[PDB]
C-alpha cells in the first residue's frame, strides 16, 4: 500500500486479505524462519504483487532515499561536464605545427585521382 | 554432368502453358544466381589484394573496392514476380 | 508440444503458401502495419512474461515472442529474411516442445502443481537436469551455434533491410528474450532445495532420449545451418517482388 | 594426506560407447565416401539418389 | 569440511567429490583417447592452412586492378572522390 | 512362427483367482506369501505370445490372455516399487527402446546423411561451374593456358566481363 | 604440428573431457589433466609468437561453410595476427597460471571437477573470440563467453547472492550483445561481409553518418563488457565468485573483450573523428568514477575490481586519441599487473581462520605473511608506475600522449587522466597499510594461525611477479618502439601524434607524474601512520560524502530504482492492465457479459402473462405495424431510418 502501484490495485480484490507489503530482504536474518533462504514461515499470506517484496526481487538499497540519491548522482554528472567544459577556455596553446606530408599531401597514397583530389591527401 | 538448360524470357511466352511459364521463372532464377557468383568473385579476389598489398591496398586496388560497392546494390536476389507480373512499357 | 511445435509454424507456412505470392502489390502498401503489429507484440508480451507466477505460460509468451520475430522476416520482400525465417520455424520447432517436457512434462508428474514459487534448488538432488535447464534455456535465448541464433540474425537482418528504424528499435529483441529466460533459469537452478519437495527421482531414460534428439537437431543446424539450403534455395527467390 | 577414496568406476560407460561410436561412424562415413574422388569420381550415397529428370 | 552426501544421486561430472579407485587406469584411456584426438585434428587440419601473405603473385594483382578498370570504363563510373 | 500353450493360460488365471489384488498383495511392509508372486511377476517377463499364434486365433483365446497379461503386468510393477522382484541388476529393458533405437535413430541419422550429400548438388556449386563454362565458351584461349595459370585468367575475364545476361531476359524493358 | 589446431582443439579438449569423463577420473586426475593441457597450451603459443618476431605473416585455416545466401559468407575463419597473439599471449599465460592456482585454493571446494571445466571453458571461448577472422566469430565466443560468465560466478548455487550477482552480469553483457547485433545487422548490409579482409579494405569510401551509426552500436557493445560508466554495476558485482574466477574475469579476460572489439575495429575506427570523441570522454569519466569509488570502498576485492575499472579507462583513452599501440601493450602488461594482484589478495583472504575480506580486520600481517607481501607490492609499484617496473612503460606514455595530440581540447584529459594516477595511488597505499602495516585489528588466533601455501599457490604467484616486472622492458621495442611495423593498424596520418607526445614534452609534465605519484604514495603512509586523525574525523558533511563514494557513486541505487524496479513496474501495468485487463475486455470476458445481458433480454422478451396467445397475438400486429412504418420512413430517406433500426435492437437487446 506503500508504494503508487500496490494503491492501484484496492478495487480488484474481493476475498483477498490485503496485507501490508513489506520486502523480505529488510527482515532480519536472526529469527529462525522455515525458509532461512527467503525469510519467510510456512503459512504466512504474500502480498498483492509479491514478486516485487521477494528475496529474488531486486536489491532495494536502504541508506540514501532514492530522491536524495537521484540529486547526488546527477549532481556528480553535472560536476564532471561542467568543469570539463569549462577547462576548454582556459587551454594553453601548442608550441608546434601539425606536422607536414609530401607528394602534394600523399593524396595519391591514401587512394585518389586527380580529378579526386579533395578528399584525399593531408598537408602538402 | 553439368546441365545447362536453356533461356526462355517472360516476353511472348503466353501465359497458359505452364511449361514455358516455369521455364522462365527457373531460367530467370538460375542466370540471378550467375549474376551473384561475380560479385562473390570479385570480393574474393578483394580479399587476395588487400592481404598480399598489406599497406598500399589503397592505392593498389582501388579499383577493386570501388567495383565491390558499385555490383552490391545491383548483384543480390530480387525476384521473377517483379518481371512476370509487371511489364514496363505498356 | 504438438501446438507449440507444429501448429504455430502452420501460420507461418501459410503466410509463405497463400499471403505473399497472389498479394504481391497489396502488400507493399501494407507491409508498414505487419511492423507495428510484429514490433509490438515483441516489445510488449516478452514483457508481460516477466510477471508471471506459472511455469508453462512463461514458454507460452516465450513462443509467441519468437514467432514475432519470425513474420518480420517473412513479410521483408527480401531474401534473407525468408530463409531466416524457415529456419526459426524450424529450430523453435525443436527447443520449445523440449521446455514443455522440462516444464509440464517432467516437472509436473513429479509434483503436479506448477507455481514456480514452490521450485528453487534444483541442482542439489537432480544434477543432470539443471544442465538440461540451463542448454536449453540458452538454446532458447539465441546464444549462437544452437540455430534459434542463426534464425533471430537474419530474421532481424531482413526486417533491418525494408525498415531500418523498425529493426532497430526491434533488435532489443536479445535482450528482452534473455530477460526473462535467465530469470525463471536461476530462480530454478539455484538456492537451497526447497522446503515443499520431497526429492523424487532422476530425470529417467526416456526423458533424455527425448532431450537429446531435440538438442542435438538445435546444434546441427546451429553448426551448419546450410544443411537444408538444398531445399530452399528456390523459395528464398519465389517470393520476392522487388522488380 | 589420504584424498578419501569413492568407489570404482568402469570407462567404457554405455553413452561413452554409444556416442563415441555413433560420432566416429559417422567420420569414418564420411572419409570413405571423399575417398571416391579419383576412385569413381562421384561419392557412393549418390548412386542411390535417383530422382526423376526435371523435363 | 567433509559433510555427508547422498550416495544415489548420479552426476555426469562426477558429484561431490568424486575419486574413484581406478582413476590411475582410466586416466590411461583419458589421454590416449586426448592424444589420439590432438593428434588427428591436428594432422586433419594441415591442408586447410595457408599462409596469409605471398600465396598469390603481384602480376595477378596488378592485371585484376586492370581489369576492375576496364569493367569500370565500360560502365562509365566515376570514382568515389570525383564530385 | 512361435508358440504358445493354451492349458497352461487357462491354468495361469486359475492361479491367479485365488491371488490377492494388486493393491494387497504387497502392502505388508516374507516367503509365505511373498514367494508365490516373485515366480508369477516373472510369468510377465518369461515372454509367450506368437509371432503367427496371434494371426490364427479367435478372439476367445484373446480375451483370456489379454485378461491374464494385465494382471501379470500389476504384480510385476507393484512388487517391483515396494521391493524376479528381489535383485538389483541394470537396466531392465523397457518396452519402447527395441523401436526408438533400432527404427527411430538409425532413419533419425540416414536423415542427416541424406541432407549432408543432399548438399553437394546446389545453386552455388553449380552456379560456380556455369560460370566458368560461361566464360569459356566465349574466349576458349585461357584453355591454352596451362592448369595453374587459369584459375587467374578466368577471374580476370569475370572482373572484366559481365557475362550475366540478365539484361537480355529483359527485352521489353529496352 | 600446426600450431593452430593446437592453440584451438586442446582447451576443447581441455573442456569436453572434464564432463564427459568427470565421475570416471576424478578430481585429482583433473587438477593435473586440466592444467597441463593449458601449459601445453601455453608453449606452443610463446614459440608462434618468437616465430612471428621473424616474419610477419599469420597462418589462418579455412574450415566449412557456415552459412552463404546472396551477397554474404560466413566461413569459420581464425587467424592469428599480431594483435591477435599478443593478447593470446596473455590470456594462456594467465588462464595456465590459474589454473595451478586454483588447484591449492580450491583443495577442500567439493566440486572442483566441473569448476576446472568451467576455468579451461572460459578459456577456450576467449581463444575463439580472439583469432577469428571474421565478426561471426568474435559474436560466437563473445557470447560464450558470457554464459560462462554466468555458470562461473554461480559456482554456489547455494549462495543467493551468486545467484543474483549472475542475473546481473549476464543481463549487463547482454545489453551489449544486443548493439552488437544491431552492428552486425548494419555490417552485412552496408559491406555485405562479416569478413574482416573486405570490410578493412573498403571502410575508406562509406562516409561518416554510416560509420557513426555502425561504431556506435559496436562501441556500447564494448561499454557494457569492458565496463565503462553507462553500466559498469556487474564487476564489483561479479565478487560473489571466488578468487581464481576473478583472476580471469577481470585480470585480463572479459574487460579485454571489450577492447579487442575496439582494437579489431581500428581500421574503421580512423574515419570517423565523431565516435572518437565520445570514446575518449567516456573512458577519461570512468578513471574518475572508479578511482574515487576505490578510495572510500573497504573491501578487498572490490579495490581490485574498481582498478581494473579505473585502467580500462586508460585503454579507452588511449583507443580515442587514435594511438592503438599504447592501448595494445597496456592491454598486454595489464594482465601481469591484475591477475597477481587478485591472487594476492586470495593468498590474504585465504591465509586467516574467518576468511574475512574487509580491509578493516587484517591488522599486521608483514612479519607473518611475507611472501605475499613482497607480491603484492611488486603488484603495487606496478600498478603505480614506479620507474623500473613494467608500470612506467605501460600506463605513463598514455597520460604523455595526451598532451601531445593534436586537438587542442585533449590538453583537458591529461589533468583528467593525471588525477586518477594519484587516486591510484591513495588505494594502494591503503590496500597496503591497512592490511600489513597497521596495528592489528582481528583476534589473536588468526594471528597465531597466520601462514603461507603449499606450491600451489607460491609459484603462479613467482611467475606472475617475474613477468610484472620484466615483460614491460622486453616487450617494449615491439609495440611502443618507434618504426614499428608490427600490428598493421592504419593510423590516418592527418590524425597520428605519436612522433609529436615524445619530443613534445617538456621536463615538467614528464616529471610530474612520476613525482607527485611516489610523493602522494609517501603522504599516505605517513598520514597513516603518525596523524590518523585526518582520516578519521567524525565531520557530518564529509562522511555523506564517503557515503556516496563507497555506494560505487550512488549509480548503483539508480539503475536499481529507477531502471530496473520501474521496469518491473511498468511489466505489471501490461501483464494486469492490457495482458489480462483490458485484452480480455474485448476478448472472452467482456463478450461473455455482453452475451449475458443480450441473451437475458431477448430471453424476458415475452417472460409474464400466462396468457401466450394474448402474449403471442399482440405481438403479430407490432411486426406488422413496425415494419409497414419503417419502410414509408425508409423511401423518403434512407439515413433516417438507421437510427431507428440502432434503436430497436437497443430496446430489444438491452
Ligand atoms: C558427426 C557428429 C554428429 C553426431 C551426433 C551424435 C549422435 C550420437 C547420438 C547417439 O549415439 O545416441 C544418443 C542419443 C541420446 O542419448 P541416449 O543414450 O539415448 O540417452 C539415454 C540415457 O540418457 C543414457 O544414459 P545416461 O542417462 O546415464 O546419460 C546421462 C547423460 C547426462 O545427463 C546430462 O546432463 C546431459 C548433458 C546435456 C547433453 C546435451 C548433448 C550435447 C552434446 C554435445 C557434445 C559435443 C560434441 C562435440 C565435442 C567433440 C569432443 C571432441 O549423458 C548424456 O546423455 C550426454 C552425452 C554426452 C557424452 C559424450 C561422450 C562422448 C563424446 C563424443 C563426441 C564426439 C563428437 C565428434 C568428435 C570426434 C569427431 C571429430 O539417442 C539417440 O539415438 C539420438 C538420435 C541420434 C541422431 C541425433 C540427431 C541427428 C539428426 C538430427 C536431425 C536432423 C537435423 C534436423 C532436420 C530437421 C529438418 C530440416
Ligand atoms: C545513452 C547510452 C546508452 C548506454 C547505456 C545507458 C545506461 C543503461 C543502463 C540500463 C541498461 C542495463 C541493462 C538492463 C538490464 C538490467 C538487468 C539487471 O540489472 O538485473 C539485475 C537484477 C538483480 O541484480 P541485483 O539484485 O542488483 O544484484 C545484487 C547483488 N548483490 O535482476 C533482476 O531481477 C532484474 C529483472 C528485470 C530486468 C530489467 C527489466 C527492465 C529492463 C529495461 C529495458 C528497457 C526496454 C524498454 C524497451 C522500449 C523500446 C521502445
Ligand atoms: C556448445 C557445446 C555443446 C553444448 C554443451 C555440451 C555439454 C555436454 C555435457 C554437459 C555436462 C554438464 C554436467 O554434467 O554438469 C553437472 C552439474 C553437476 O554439479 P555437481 O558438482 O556434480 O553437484 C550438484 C549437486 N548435486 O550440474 C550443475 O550444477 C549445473 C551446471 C551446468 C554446467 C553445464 C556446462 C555446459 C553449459 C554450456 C552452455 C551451452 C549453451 C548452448
Ligand atoms: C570441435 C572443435 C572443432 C573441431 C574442428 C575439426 C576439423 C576437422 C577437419 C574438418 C574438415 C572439413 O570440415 O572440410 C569441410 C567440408 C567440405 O568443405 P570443403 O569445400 O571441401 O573445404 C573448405 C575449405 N575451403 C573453403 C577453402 C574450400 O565440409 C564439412 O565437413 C561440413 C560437414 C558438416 C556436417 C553437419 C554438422 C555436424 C555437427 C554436429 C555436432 C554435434
Ligand atoms: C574526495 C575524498 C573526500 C572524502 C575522503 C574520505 O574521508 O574517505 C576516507 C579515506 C581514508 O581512509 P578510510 O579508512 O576509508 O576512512 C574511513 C573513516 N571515515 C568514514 C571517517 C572517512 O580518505 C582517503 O583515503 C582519501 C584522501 C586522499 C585523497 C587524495 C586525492
Amino acid at each position: 500500500i506503500r508504494a503508487s502501484f500496490d494503491k492501484a490495485e484496492e478495487p480488484m480484490l474481493g476475498d483477498y486479505p490485503d496485507i501490508d507489503p513489506f520486502p523480505a530482504q529488510l527482515k532480519n536474518p536472526y529469527k529462525k524462519y522455515d525458509d532461512q533462504q527467503d525469510r519467510r514461515n510456512l503459512e504466512e499470506p504474500l502480498s498483492v504483487n509479491d514478486d516485487l517484496y521477494d528475496m529474488w526481487s531486486p536489491d532495494r538499497f536502504t541508506h540514501f532515499k532514492n530522491q536524495d540519491a537521484l540529486k547526488y548522482f546527477i549532481g556528480f554528472l553535472t560536476i564532471f561536464f561542467g568543469a570539463s567544459y569549462v577547462a576548454t577556455y582556459f587551454v594553453p596553446e601548442k608550441a608546434a605545427i601539425p606536422r607536414e606530408f609530401p607528394y602534394e599531401g600523399l593524396w595519391k597514397e591514401s587512394g585518389g585521382t586527380e580529378k579526386s583530389k579533395a578528399f584525399f591527401g593531408q598537408r602538402s | 554432368e553439368h546441365q545447362r538448360p536453356e533461356l526462355v524470357s517472360f516476353d511472348d511466352i503466353n501465359y497458359n502453358d505452364h511449361k514455358k511459364v516455369r521455364e522462365a521463372q527457373e531460367s530467370y532464377t538460375r542466370e540471378q544466381f550467375i549474376r551473384l557468383e561475380a560479385l562473390k568473385t570479385v570480393r574474393k579476389a578483394l580479399e587476395k589484394c588487400y592481404e598480399e598489398s598489406g599497406p598500399n591496398h589503397f592505392e593498389d586496388c582501388k579499383n577493386l573496392a570501388e567495383q565491390y560497392l558499385d555490383m552490391l546494390p545491383t548483384h543480390r536476389l530480387q525476384g521473377y514476380l517483379g518481371y512476370q507480373r509487371n511489364d514496363p512499357s505498356k | 508440444m504438438i501446438l507449440a511445435g507444429l501448429i504455430l509454424k502452420l501460420a507461418l507456412y501459410a503466410i509463405l503458401r497463400l499471403l505473399l505470392p497472389l498479394l504481391c502489390e497489396a502488400q507493399i502498401l501494407y507491409t508498414p502495419m505487419i511492423y507495428i503489429i510484429s514490433l509490438l507484440t515483441i516489445i510488449l508480451t516478452s514483457l508481460a512474461t516477466l510477471r508471471q507466477i506459472d511455469l508453462k505460460v512463461i514458454i507460452a509468451y516465450s513462443s509467441i515472442s519468437h514467432m514475432g520475430i519470425a513474420i518480420l522476416g517473412v513479410c521483408s520482400n527480401t531474401s534473407l529474411g525468408i530463409y531466416g525465417s524457415i529456419v526459426l520455424g524450424v529450430a523453435h520447432g525443436f527447443v520449445s516442445p523440449a521446455l514443455f517436457l522440462i516444464v509440464g512434462g517432467i516437472l509436473y508428474d513429479r509434483y503436479h502443481i506448477r507455481i514456480v514459487n514452490y521450485y528453487k534448488g534444483l541442482t542439489t538432488y537432480m544434477p543432470q537436469l539443471a544442465t538440461y535447464i540451463i542448454i536449453l534455456s540458452f538454446a532458447n535465448i539465441g546464444t549462437p551455434l544452437t540455430g534459434n541464433f542463426t534464425g533471430e540474425f537474419l530474421s532481424l537482418q531482413g526486417g533491418f533491410i525494408r525498415n531500418p528504424i523498425i529493426g532497430g528499435i526491434s533488435c532489443i529483441s536479445v535482450l528482452l528474450a534473455a530477460i526473462y529466460q535467465l530469470k525463471l533459469t536461476n530462480k530454478l537452478t539455484g538456492g537451497i532445495s526447497s522446503i515443499y519437495m520431497h526429492r523424487t527421482n532422476d530425470v529417467t531414460i526416456r526423458e533424455k532420449f527425448i532431450m537429446n534428439i531435440l538438442i542435438i537437431s538445435t546444434l546441427i543446424i546451429g553448426i551448419c545451418p546450410q544443411i537444408m539450403y538444398n531445399l530452399l534455395y528456390w523459395t528464398v527467390n519465389n517470393y520476392i517482388y522487388i522488380i | 594426506h589420504g584424498p578419501e577414496l569413492t568407489p570404482a568406476v568402469p570407462f567404457f560407460q554405455p553413452y561413452v560407447l554409444k556416442w563415441a561410436g555413433v560420432s566416429l561412424g559417422l567420420v569414418a562415413f564420411y572419409q570413405f565416401n571423399s575417398s571416391y574422388e579419383a576412385k569413381n569420381g562421384h561419392t557412393w550415397v549418390e548412386t542411390f539418389f535417383h530422382p526423376k529428370s526435371r523435363e | 569440511g567433509r559433510y555427508p552426501f547422498p550416495k544415489d544421486v548420479i552426476s555426469m561430472t562426477g558429484g561431490w567429490w568424486a575419486n574413484p579407485s581406478n582413476w590411475k587406469l582410466n586416466g590411461l584411456f583419458a589421454t590416449g583417447i586426448a592424444v589420439g584426438l590432438a593428434l588427428w585434428v591436428s594432422t586433419a587440419t594441415l591442408p586447410y592452412t595457408r599462409r596469409r601473405e605471398g600465396i598469390t603473385s603481384e602480376s595477378d594483382i596488378s592485371k585484376w586492378n586492370a581489369a576492375a578498370g576496364v569493367w569500370r570504363e565500360r560502365h562509365g563510373k566515376i570514382s568515389t572522390g570525383e564530385a | 512362427l512361435r508358440a504358445y500353450n493354451e492349458e497352461k493360460e487357462l491354468a495361469l488365471k486359475q492361479r491367479l483367482s485365488q491371488l490377492p489384488p494388486p493393491g494387497k498383495a504387497f502392502v505388508t511392509a516374507k516367503e509365505a506369501e511373498l514367494a508365490e508372486l516373485a515366480e508369477i511377476a516373472a510369468l510377465y517377463k518369461t515372454d509367450r505370445v506368437g509371432i503367427l499364434d496371434i494371426l490364427l486365433l479367435g478372439n476367445k483365446h484373446a480375451r483370456l490372455y489379454r485378461d491374464n497379461t494385465a494382471l501379470l503386468k500389476d504384480y510385476y510393477y507393484n512388487g517391483r516399487r515396494i521391493l524376479w522382484e528381489i535383485k538389483r541388476e541394470g537396466a531392465e529393458k523397457e518396452d519402447w527402446v527395441n523401436q526408438m533405437y533400432f527404427l527411430y535413430a538409425p532413419s533419425l541419422i540416414l536423415l542427416l546423411i541424406v541432407m549432408v550429400y543432399k548438399s553437394r548438388e546446389d545453386i552455388t556449386f553449380w552456379a560456380k561451374k556455369e560460370l566458368d563454362q560461361r566464360v569459356l565458351d566465349k574466349h576458349p584461349e585461357i584453355n591454352d593456358a596451362p592448369e595453374n595459370e587459369r584459375d587467374a585468367l578466368i577471374v580476370e575475364r569475370i572482373i572484366a566481363g559481365d557475362y550475366d545476361k540478365l539484361a537480355s531476359l529483359q527485352k521489353k524493358a529496352t | 604440428y600446426n600450431a593452430i589446431s593446437l592453440i584451438i582443439i586442446l582447451p576443447c579438449i581441455s573442456w569436453l573431457f572434464p564432463l564427459f569423463f568427470g565421475r570416471q577420473l576424478g578430481y585429482v586426475f583433473v587438477t593435473r589433466m586440466t592444467s597441463t593441457l593449458i601449459i601445453i597450451t601455453t608453449l606452443i603459443t610463446y614459440y608462434y609468437f618468437y616465430q612471428l618476431l621473424g616474419n610477419n605473416n599469420p597462418i589462418n585455416l579455412e574450415l566449412f561453410n557456415y552459412l552463404n545466401i546472396d551477397y554474404l559468407d560466413i566461413n569459420y575463419n581464425f587467424e592469428i595476427d599480431a594483435l591477435t597473439i599478443t593478447m593470446l599471449l596473455a590470456i594462456t599465460t594467465i588462464s595456465s597460471m590459474v589454473h595451478i592456482y586454483s588447484i591449492g585454493y580450491m583443495e577442500t571446494d567439493p566440486h572442483q571437477v566441473r569448476f576446472f571445466s568451467l576455468l579451461s571453458m572460459f578459456t577456450f571461448w576467449m581463444i575463439i573470440l580472439v583469432t577469428g577472422s571474421n565478426y561471426f566469430v568474435l559474436f560466437v565466443g563473445w557470447e560464450f563467453i558470457g554464459v560462462t560468465s554466468y555458470l562461473l560466478i554461480s559456482f554456489w548455487v547455494t549462495r543467493l547472492q551468486a545467484m543474483k550477482s549472475a542475473l546481473s552480469a549476464v543481463l549487463m553483457n547482454r545489453f551489449g550483445d544486443a548493439f552488437f547485433v544491431l552492428g552486425l545487422c548494419v555490417i552485412a548490409y552496408v559491406f555485405g561481409t562479416l569478413n574482416y579482409s573486405t570490410i578493412f579494405a573498403t571502410a575508406y569510401l562509406i562516409n561518416t553518418d554510416l560509420l557513426v551509426l555502425i561504431m556506435l552500436a559496436l562501441f556500447i557493445a564494448a561499454m557494457a563488457k569492458s565496463a565503462q560508466f553507462g553500466l559498469h554495476n556487474w564487476l564489483t558485482l561479479a565478487m560473489e565468485g571466488p578468487t581464481p574466477v576473478s583472476s580471469l574475469l577481470h585480470a585480463a579476460t572479459l574487460v579485454t573483450a571489450g577492447i579487442y572489439l575496439l582494437l579489431r575495429s581500428a581500421n574503421i575506427l580512423e574515419y570517423t573523428p565523431t565516435v572518437l570523441f565520445i570514446i575518449l570522454w567516456i573512458g577519461a569519466l570512468t578513471t574518475l568514477s572508479a578511482g574515487l569509488i576505490a578510495i572510500c570502498s573497504n573491501d578487498l576485492k572490490r579495490i581490485i575490481a574498481l582498478s581494473t575499472m579505473s585502467q580500462l579507462g586508460m585503454m579507452t583513452i588511449a583507443i580515442g586519441l587514435s594511438a592503438y599501440n599504447l592501448a595494445l601493450f597496456h592491454l598486454l602488461g595489464h594482465a601481469f599487473f591484475k591477475a597477481l594482484l587478485f591472487m594476492s589478495a586470495g593468498s590474504i583472504i585465504h591465509s586467516i581462520l574467518n576468511e574475512s575480506q574487509d580491509i578493516r580486520t587484517y591488522g599486521g600481517l608483514l612479519s607473518y605473511l611475507p611472501y605475499t607481501y613482497i607480491c603484492i607490492t611488486i603488484a603495487s609499484l606496478s600498478l603505480m608506475a614506479m620507474p623500473g617496473l613494467t608500470g612506467y612503460y605501460t600506463k605513463d606514455i598514455i597520460i604523455e600522449s595526451t598532451y601531445g595530440s593534436y586537438s587542442i581540447s585533449n590538453y583537458v584529459v591529461y589533468w583528467i587522466a593525471y588525477l586518477s594516477a594519484v587516486l591510484t595511488c591513495v588505494y594502494s597505499m591503503k590496500i597496503l597499510y591497512l592490511t600489513f602495516y597497521s596495528n592489528p585489528n582481528n583476534n589473536t588466533i588468526t594471528y597465531y594461525n597466520a601462514h603461507e601455501s603449499n606450491i600451489y599457490i607460491t609459484l603462479p604467484m613467482f611467475i606472475l611477479a617475474i613477468f610484472a616486472m620484466f615483460a614491460g622492458w622486453i616487450l617494449k621495442d615491439i609495440y611502443l618502439g618507434v618504426g614499428t611495423d608490427f600490428v598493421g593498424t592504419h593510423i590516418l596520418p592527418n590524425n597520428f601524434s605519436y612522433f609529436d607526445t615524445e619530443f613534445s614534452i617538456t621536463q615538467f609534465y614528464k616529471l610530474l607524474p612520476l613525482i607527485s605519484a611516489i610523493l602522494v604514495s609517501i603522504l599516505i603512509v605517513v598520514l597513516n601512520e603518525f596523524f590518523a586523525i585526518v582520516f578519521n574525523l567524525n565531520n557530518k558533511y564529509i562522511n555523506t560524502v564517503y557515503s556516496i563514494f563507497n555506494q560505487k557513486l550512488v549509480s548503483d541505487q539508480i539503475l536499481n530504482h529507477f531502471i530496473i524496479f520501474k521496469g518491473l513496474v511498468t511489466s505489471g501495468n501490461i501483464a494486469h492492465h492490457v495482458d489480462k485487463g483490458s485484452l480480455y475486455r474485448l476478448g472472452p470476458v467482456g463478450i461473455n457479459r455482453l452475451l449475458n445481458k443480450a441473451s437475458y433480454n431477448v430471453i424476458n422478451l415475452s417472460s409474464n402473462t400466462r396468457s401466450s396467445l394474448s402474449m403471442n397475438s399482440m405481438l403479430i400486429l407490432i411486426t406488422i405495424v413496425s415494419l409497414l412504418l419503417l419502410v414509408l420512413v425508409m423511401n423518403v430517406n434512407f439515413i433516417i431510418v438507421i437510427p431507428v433500426l440502432i434503436s430497436i435492437l437497443y430496446i430489444l437487446f438491452s
